[PDB]
Order: C-alpha cells, then sequence, then structure tokens
C-alpha cells in the first residue's frame, strides 16, 4: 500500500490480483525479476505477447498473476556518451520457456551455412546493445522494469502482512478482537498474570 | 533454409549498426555548426570515412543473395538501396578523375570574377535593380566570357563518363538512371516503368501552356515604357531582363512589375510584434498548427537538443534553412529565427521535414525516406502554403480574428507566388528534356549552345541576347550540375504542392480556389495525410498517392483552381498587349 500512492513510478499495473486486495493475501514466495529494457517494449511485457524480445529473452507465463512495476530512469542506467553496457538476444534457434534464464552465447544460423563458432556469411552476431542516449526522444528512455512473480504451493505461506492495529478502550461493554478470538465484554485490569507465552 | 527468410536476418544485421554511425556523422556535423572550429571538420570526415567503407562492405556481400527470387514486395525495396554502387562502380582510375569534375564546376561558380563580386547575393542584385538597358547587359556577358570558357573541357568528359557508370547497372544513360527512382519496384498491379515517365510530363505542359503566356506577356508589357526601342510587342525578353543568370528564379522582377496600388502584399510582422515575441515563441505557436490537424505532437527532448534562438556575432555559429535528421528519435533544425515574416514562412516549410520522419520512427532504416527523389519537397510547401493564407491565419496565434481581403490584395498575392513557384517550371522541363538528347547521342558534341538557345523560345520565351559560339557552356554552372544533382526533383515539387492541399481542403467541406481554405480545426485533413507518411520506401509512391490525392500520376488541374482568379485578370490586361510572343523577333 506504501509503494502505490507514492507517485514515483511510471508504469505500476498488475494482472489478476488488484493492487488493493494483495496487502492482506498470504503469498508463499515472491520473486524479483530486475531489467531495463527501452521504451517501447515495455508494452510486449504482458502474458501473451510475442515479438523479438518476450519470445527471446524475458517470457511471462499465461497464468501470470502478478504486477509489473516501471519506472522512468535516465541517470541510474545511461551515461553521457551512451551508454552500451545492456545486451539483449534478438534471434535464436529456439524460443525461451516462461521462468528460465540463458547467459549462453552462440551464432544464430539463417538458412545454410551452419553456425559454430564462425561468423560472417549467413552467420550473424544476436548479442546487440540499446541505444540509451540522454539525447533520443521519449521511447529510446531506459526503463528499470522490475517484474514481481506470486505463486502459491502446498508449504505454509511465510509472507501474509494482515492488517493495522487500532486504540485501546477499558471500562466499557464494547467489541474487541485480540488475535483470532472475538468476544463482547468489559475489559477490567487483572493482577493475576498468565505464563509468559500464553 | 528459406532464401527469402536469410534476407531479412542480413538486413537487421546492417541496420543495428548503420543507425549508430549515421548518428555520429550527423552529430559531428552539429558541433561544427555550433562553434566554428577546425578539430569538428576532421571528426566529420573521420565519421563519414566509416559510414562509406560500412556501405560499400556490405554491399558486396548482398550481391551475392538473389533479388529477383523476392515475392514479399517489401524485402526487394530495402536491397536497392543497399546494392547501390553510385560512381564507384568503374575504374579506380576513372573514379578521381569524374569527382574532380565535380570540384571544378563548383570552385569557380564559388568564386567571383566579375569588377570581385560574387553571382549571389552579389551580381543577382545588380542585374533585377538597375533599371538600365545597358547597365545589366556588360555584367551577363562578362559572366559567360570569363565562367563559361573555363568550363567547355570539363563538361565534355562529364557526358562520358557517366554513360558508361550508368551501362554498368543494366540501364542506359544518365537521364535514364534519374528517371528510375519513380519506377514502381515493389508492389506489383500499378505498372509505371522508366518509359512511363517521358509522357505524363509533357501532357500536363501543354495545358499549363496557356497559362505561362498570360503570365509572360504580362511582365514583357511591364518593360515596354522603360525600353520602347529595344523591347518590341511583337518580340520576347532577353536573358538579361530576367532577373537572374539562367533564368529561373523570377522573384527579383516583382520589385518592377506592379499590379494593383491601392492593396500592398500582405505582412504580419506588425503582428508578431504586438503579441511580444522572442523569436523562440514561433516554435511554440508553430506547434499548435500540427496538433489541431491531426499529426502527432513534438517531443520532449526537441526543445533542449535543437537551436531556437539566434547566438549573435560574439560566437562563431553558422545557420541556414535545412532538415537535418541525426535519427534514432533525435531531430535538430538550425535556423536563425529572427522577428520578422520571412523566418516564419520558412519555419513552416522546414518543419514538415521534421514530422515526416517521426511518422516511420518505428519501421526499420531501410524503410526510412520515400521511394523517389524530390517527394520531402512537397510535404514542405503545403505547410509553408497555408501559412500566408489570411483565412488560415485568422484561427491561432498571430493576427486578429477579424481580418480579411478583398479582390485588389489577392492580385498581389497570386502575383507573387507565380514568379517563384510555376515561375521556375518551364525551365525545369526544358533543361530536364535537354539533358536527355545530349546523353543519349541525339544532339552532336559541337551543338550544345546552337541546340540552347532553340529550345529557350519554344518552351520558355527567351530570345538569345548575345550569340554565343562552340566555347561557351551555360547547363555546367547550374548548382544541381556542379553537385551531381537531379533538377528534376522541383518539377514534382511544384505539381504535387496543389494536389496535396486540394485532397486536404475537400474532406474538410471546401471546394473551388486553394487561396482561402482551412487546415486548423479539422482533424480528417490530418489522418489523410498521416496514411502514406507513414509508409516511406515500403511502398511505391503511385500507390502512397491514391490514399490522399487520389490518382497514379501528376495532375496539373488542381494547380489550375488555385491562379484561377489571375488567369482571369492577366486574360484582360494582355489582350493588348500581343497575348503570348513571336520567335520572328530578334534583339540583335
Amino acid at each position: 500500500s506504501v509503494l502505490y500512492n507514492s507517485a514515483s513510478f511510471s508504469t505500476f499495473k498488475c494482472y489478476g490480483v488488484s493492487p488493493t486486495k494483495l496487502n492482506d493475501l498470504c503469498f508463499t514466495n515472491v520473486y524479483a525479476d530486475s531489467f531495463v529494457i527501452r521504451g517501447d517494449e515495455v508494452r510486449q511485457i504482458a502474458p501473451g505477447q510475442t515479438g523479438k524480445i518476450a519470445d527471446y529473452n524475458y517470457k511471462l507465463p499465461d497464468d501470470f498473476t502478478g504486477c509489473v512495476i516501471a519506472w522512468n530512469s535516465n541517470n541510474l542506467d545511461s551515461k553521457v556518451g551512451g551508454n552500451y553496457n545492456y545486451l539483449y538476444r534478438l534471434f535464436r534457434k529456439s524460443n525461451l520457456k516462461p521462468f528460465e534464464r540463458d547467459i549462453s552465447t552462440e551464432i544464430y544460423q539463417a538458412g545454410s551455412t551452419p553456425c559454430n563458432g564462425v561468423e560472417g556469411f549467413n552467420c550473424y552476431f544476436p548479442l546487440q546493445s540499446y541505444g540509451f542516449q540522454p539525447t533520443n526522444g521519449v521511447g529510446y528512455q531506459p526503463y528499470r522494469v522490475v517484474v514481481l512473480s506470486f505463486e502459491l504451493l502446498h508449504a505454509p505461506a511465510t509472507v501474509c502482512g494482515p492488517k493495522k492495529s487500532t486504540n485501546l478502550v477499558k471500562n466499557k461493554c464494547v467489541n474487541f478482537n485480540f488475535n483470532g478470538l472475538t468476544g463482547t465484554g468489559v475489559l477490567t485490569e487483572s493482577n493475576k498474570k498468565f505464563l509468559p507465552f500464553q | 533454409s528459406t532464401i527469402e527468410e536469410q534476407a531479412k536476418t542480413f538486413l537487421d544485421k546492417f541496420n543495428h549498426e548503420a543507425e549508430d554511425l549515421f548518428y555520429q556523422s550527423s552529430l559531428a556535423s552539429w558541433n561544427y555548426n555550433t562553434n566554428i572550429t577546425e578539430e569538428n571538420v576532421q571528426n566529420m570526415n573521420n565519421a563519414g570515412d566509416k559510414w562509406s567503407a560500412f556501405l560499400k562492405e556490405q554491399s558486396t556481400l548482398a550481391q551475392m543473395y538473389p533479388l529477383q527470387e523476392i515475392q514479399n514486395l517489401t524485402v526487394k525495396l530495402q536491397l536497392q538501396a543497399l546494392q547501390q554502387n553510385g560512381s564507384s562502380v568503374l575504374s579506380e582510375d576513372k573514379s578521381k578523375r569524374l569527382n574532380t569534375i565535380l570540384n571544378t564546376m563548383s570552385t569557380i561558380y564559388s568564386t567571383g570574377k566579375v569588377c570581385c563580386l560574387l553571382l549571389e547575393p552579389g551580381l543577382n542584385e545588380i542585374m533585377a535593380n538597375s533599371l538600365d538597358y545597358n547597365e545589366r547587359l556588360w555584367a551577363w556577358e562578362s559572366w559567360r566570357s570569363e565562367v563559361g570558357k573555363q568550363l567547355r573541357p570539363l563538361y565534355e568528359e562529364y557526358v562520358v563518363l557517366k554513360n558508361e557508370m550508368a551501362r554498368a547497372n543494366h540501364y542506359e544513360d544518365y537521364g535514364d538512371y534519374w528517371r528510375g527512382d519513380y519506377e514502381v519496384n515493389g508492389v506489383d498491379g500499378y505498372d509505371y516503368s522508366r518509359g512511363q515517365l517521358i509522357e505524363d510530363v509533357e501532357h500536363t505542359f501543354e495545358e499549363i501552356k496557356p497559362l505561362y503566356e498570360h503570365l509572360h506577356a504580362y511582365v514583357r508589357a511591364k518593360l515596354m515604357n522603360a525600353y520602347p526601342s529595344y523591347i518590341s510587342p511583337i518580340g520576347c525578353l532577353p536573358a538579361h531582363l530576367l532577373g537572374d543568370m539562367w533564368g529561373r528564379f523570377w522573384t527579383n522582377l516583382y520589385s518592377l512589375t506592379v499590379p494593383f496600388g491601392q492593396k500592398p502584399n500582405i505582412d504580419v510582422t506588425d503582428a508578431m510584434v504586438d503579441q511580444a515575441w522572442d523569436a523562440q515563441r514561433i516554435f511554440k505557436e508553430a506547434e499548435k498548427f500540427f496538433v489541431s490537424v491531426g499529426l502527432p505532437n513534438m517531443t520532449q527532448g526537441f526543445w533542449e537538443n535543437s537551436m531556437l534562438t539566434d547566438p549573435g556575432n560574439v560566437q562563431k555559429a553558422v545557420c541556414h534553412p535545412t532538415a537535418w535528421d541525426l535519427g534514432k528519435g533525435d531531430f535538430r533544425i538550425l535556423m536563425c529565427t529572427k522577428v520578422t515574416m520571412d523566418d516564419f514562412l520558412t519555419a513552416h516549410h522546414e518543419m514538415g521535414h521534421i514530422q515526416y520522419d517521426m511518422a516511420y520512427a518505428a519501421q526499420p532504416f531501410l524503410l526510412r525516406n520515400g521511394a523517389n527523389e524530390g517527394f520531402h519537397e512537397a510535404v514542405g510547401e503545403i505547410m509553408s502554403l497555408s501559412a500566408a493564407t489570411p483565412k488560415h491565419l485568422k484561427s491561432i496565434g498571430l493576427l486578429s480574428p477579424d481580418f480579411q481581403e478583398d479582390n485588389e490584395t489577392e492580385i498581389n498575392f497570386l502575383l507573387k507566388q507565380a514568379l517563384t513557384i510555376v515561375g521556375t517550371l518551364p525551365f525545369t522541363y526544358m533543361l530536364e528534356k535537354w539533358r536527355w538528347m545530349v546523353f543519349k547521342g541525339e544532339i552532336p558534341k559541337d551543338q550544345w549552345m546552337k541546340k540552347w538557345w532553340e529550345m529557350k523560345r519554344e518552351i520558355v520565351g527567351v530570345v538569345e541576347p548575345v550569340p554565343h559560339d562552340e566555347t561557351y557552356c551555360d547547363p555546367a554552372s547550374l548548382f544541381h550540375v556542379s553537385n551531381d544533382y537531379s533538377f528534376i526533383r522541383y518539377y514534382t515539387r511544384t505539381l504535387y504542392q496543389f494536389q496535396f492541399q486540394e485532397a486536404l481542403c475537400q474532406a474538410a467541406k471546401h471546394e473551388g480556389p486553394l487561396h482561402k481554405c482551412d487546415i486548423s480545426n479539422s482533424t480528417e485533413a490530418g489522418q489523410k495525410l498521416f496514411n502514406m507518411l507513414r509508409l516511406g520506401k515500403s511502398e511505391p509512391w503511385t500507390l502512397a498517392l491514391e490514399n490522399v490525392v487520389g490518382a497514379k500520376n501528376m495532375n496539373v488541374r488542381p494547380l489550375l483552381n488555385y491562379f484561377e482568379p489571375l488567369f482571369t485578370w492577366l486574360k484582360d490586361q494582355n489582350k493588348n498587349s500581343f497575348v503570348g510572343w513571336s520567335t520572328d523577333w530578334s534583339p540583335y
């Protein structure tokens, strides 16, 4: 809830689970997929898209029920004179399954001339480079997208965060809900201390 | 695997590295324009050297891929601009000899030998605002006997070298290569070969010929009061009485001819001072013209990367109306913006070139730019023409909304534009057809000056004041010929200027002439124009023309609707002045 009304993110969208409903819901484990892309590639990061980025770099599952955090930036990932430190795969012999990383380096094969350690004709270098420059337009600006994944398994979830607390009032016949027990009675001071774990 | 599949991989690899090299050559050119230093000249040459070396290296490996095996009708248009050879297709010894001729014609044209003063704007203002017969005649004869005499051995070798270079790329002559840009080489169904360009152009000149007769007879009849002995009512106008060395720009003759003295030409300079403009303020007012019509807005980095004010004389910087395109979403403009009407009309003329590249920004670099030359200039002329209409300026920032003109004011407005737009129309058709006979072989090598004056009286209507021999040379001193540029790009600019204006004003519920149409407050004219401006090199110009106008070739009919009040007024004023001219009278 404190990360939505901060007014510091350019794109704060979710899928399936509403942003105002995941605050009081348990989660088994939350991932953290952080990557820097361009401006036109933000629309391709969605469950059910295709192209040359979602099918060759980061693939999203069909049943993705998480959120997509993305903000504008031009100083934390783009220096003066052009930043060519972020590479990406353009073509490959096969696609990538959802939630799978690839750090290998191979030459793409187009038609004949099988490509295996030799470049030139019919063999091109797939690892290109983004043109993150502060003198370009708006669509060429870098966006540090952080995708969070939500999964539920049979293991007991350790991340829930249920509700906030209130004030305390005694000498009144009001309603109180301490822990999971709901009781309606008058709270009075007692001198019989119980065990320090009950 | 598939031949068409692997061909796209070779083009994606080229575009991922050509945009980085092309941006370096454009960025180095902006550094020299901002600060005049000798270090920026070497950086521009080193950036352009790697661009010419990488383009020539990728063009050799691209010849192995078959071109006739393209069925998508899209990859073939991307291989034509990559597999080009240019003037380097011949021998290595002949490459430096052909390039040297281009430098000899530009060095003599840049230097001045008349005494000292240059040609433009030096000698250009002498043979126009002097009002004399023996003063402006001596300056025109001295230029042909010094500049034209040093171009005879250089122009003869320019024909033999361009003929062999054109036949190396499976063509005919030099004039046939320029006609190949208009040939449809992508989507079929719209057949338009290079031989079709010979027609159409000759057909539109016959219908526009009566319009040119009323304009040439009006200027000839005005100078009869100043030259009653030489200029005859049944004669013509010599070459030295045109306000230009070749008779191309006739705007200089407007100061001598005055159609009506009650209403002067319109001027919006007084409206700029009342609203307190700071020169940059013009760029803010020009942005609303493209937003209210339907075109997309500008970028965020355009107001901080492009020059908007004047640096002054204390800073070494240059400026000239130009369309710079750095690429990759970066767009800059270098124009010394002042506070007058001249800089306001040229602002919208060059801003259209920036909006053109933004249409196909997401498209690859090979699909950028038009398929034919001269099409980009037509996009800028339709924007500057609407910037001078009084009915259009009353709905924006400058001027008062309660401003209108009468019939006496439209005469001065249509006459001024007739000496620039349609004034150079017969001059372009004359040189375009005359060069097709010299390069082929229909004109002997010793009859270049004799046939030159014969085509003037039959197309432009200019007699020969000084009979030239076999030693003079007129076309070699042209700015386009000396720089290896095609002159046909200005012919299509005049025709397409009124065809695009008629289509945008038709959907806005407006018919008739085009001197009072409205462009703003109409989202339909901007959506139709944006259709073909996104296509670029992906589709030919014949199919893209039907998306706006609705034809496949040029048409002179929309041009006659704009000059309708002018054609009627010139008919009654020239009917006592031998409408037209006769080729029997001679000045000598």
